């Protein structure tokens, strides 16, 4: 279950 | 803060070319620095915070799910005692992730949170504070861990407020919160009614309003709505 | 060191747990104070410690060249000044690639390779010499930049030739060293002529003594030969 | 031009 994976800007 | 001596725009500066070279740790200490300067932050500057935190403590959740694993494997039925090695090292991943994550709650408490105003700040930070207590309760076991999930829902729930008030439904900030606090729900809460029925509600509501947006704002909406779907097929 | 109250045995463990969590700067730190115990390694020690280091400089040599590129591209014509930062960025890098390097050769040098005796251990101990100066020379631009170079050379070359004296052609150490010095040639040493007969010939002998080898030795063995065609094949 | 990869034991 992902959340908001957000790791590049 | 090593950082008091560098100007707010070289700590900005420096945490983007971190970001370039996938340095997270310097990245986050660049933008801690940024942060303690007292100003309040950017669209783009929010961003920065909240990538290179993200990456920080992801890695920091990677190598404790490993470690609890193994650990975990060791104390069965017809295991080999191992001596406490896997346990010492597991607490002390443990320990470094939730110091990186005291960090983020410091931030956010002193002061982001009670000087952002606008709803696109308030929201975005008020998810940050239920992201990092949720990466808490994670690891969470003793007296507090129930204290610590009602942190995380305390602040996912001010979120929500506000972002149903104050922002469209298609809102990628608004949309993201709902993600993850449907996530909350499933996996942290045992409530995995709550996480598919908000996981739905929020994907409908955001169908309807696309036909308001721009190519590029429909670009960045059906981005997150793939990803509440996603979850969606896996939960049902 | 603050392993130093750590068990021998206890920081090999937890090297090896790092290493499945993919925590290198950990696995590199338990790697250090095990050597500090001051016994000599065994075969999968060595491989502990070596692996530790290369990950943790790979990261550095990585995110050095990104910044390095950045930093090239800003001082060019037309370009517009944007401050030290890159610059005072690269060099932090830069200086701290150099600090895990000067660590990995301070412990080869006091005292793993005056206590290695046997050529598996010798030789393994000789390449990483020369692979760390190899890597101080990537970042050298001062006065000591010929003499980084010729550090590694020497390195290098003592390990060259305890290889050809005291083991098979197919010995992967042997092979893994060759191909480094290849590398040496081509990328540091302004040798690429060098660094091809180097790579075809350590191929060629190696080729010609695969029908000596068990099934396992013979895949430890091509995979290290496959590596140098590689090379041969960007080089020509 | 690769050197040995080396980062997994
Ligand atoms: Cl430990
Ligand atoms: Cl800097």
């Amino acid at each position: 279950a992902g959340s908001i994976p957000g790791r590049r800007s | 803060g090593a950082m008091g001596s560098m100007e707010r725009a070289s700590l900005i500066q420096k945490a983007k070319l971190a970001e370039q070279a996938e340095r997270y740790e310097d990245m986050a200490a660049f933008m801690k620095g940024a942060v303690e300067k007292g100003e309040e932050l950017s669209c783009e500057e929010r961003n920065l915070l909240s990538v290179a935190y993200k990456n920080v403590v992801g890695g920091q959740r990677a190598a404790w799910r490993v470690l609890s694993s193994i650990e975990q494997k060791s104390n069965e039925e017809g295991s080999e005692e191992k001596g406490p090695e896997v346990r010492e090292y597991r607490e002390k991943v443990e320990t470094e992730l939730q110091g990186v994550c005291d960090t983020v709650l410091g931030l956010l408490d002193s002061h982001l949170i009670k000087e952002a105003g606008d709803a696109e700040s308030r929201v975005f930070y008020l998810k940050m504070k239920g992201d990092y207590y949720r990466y808490l309760a994670e690891v969470a076991t003793g007296d507090d861990k129930k204290r610590i999930i009602d942190s995380a829902r305390s602040a996912y729930q001010e979120a929500m407020d506000i972002s149903k008030k104050e922002m469209p439904p298609t809102n990628p900030i608004r949309l993201g919160l709902a993600l993850n606090f449907s996530v909350f729900h499933y996996e942290i809460a045992n409530s995995p009614e709550e996480a598919i029925s908000l996981a739905k509600t929020t994907f409908d509501e955001a169908m309807a309003d696309l036909h308001t947006l721009s190519e590029d704002s429909y670009k960045d909406s059906t981005l997150i709505m793939q990803l509440l779907r996603d979850n969606l097929t896996l939960w049902t």
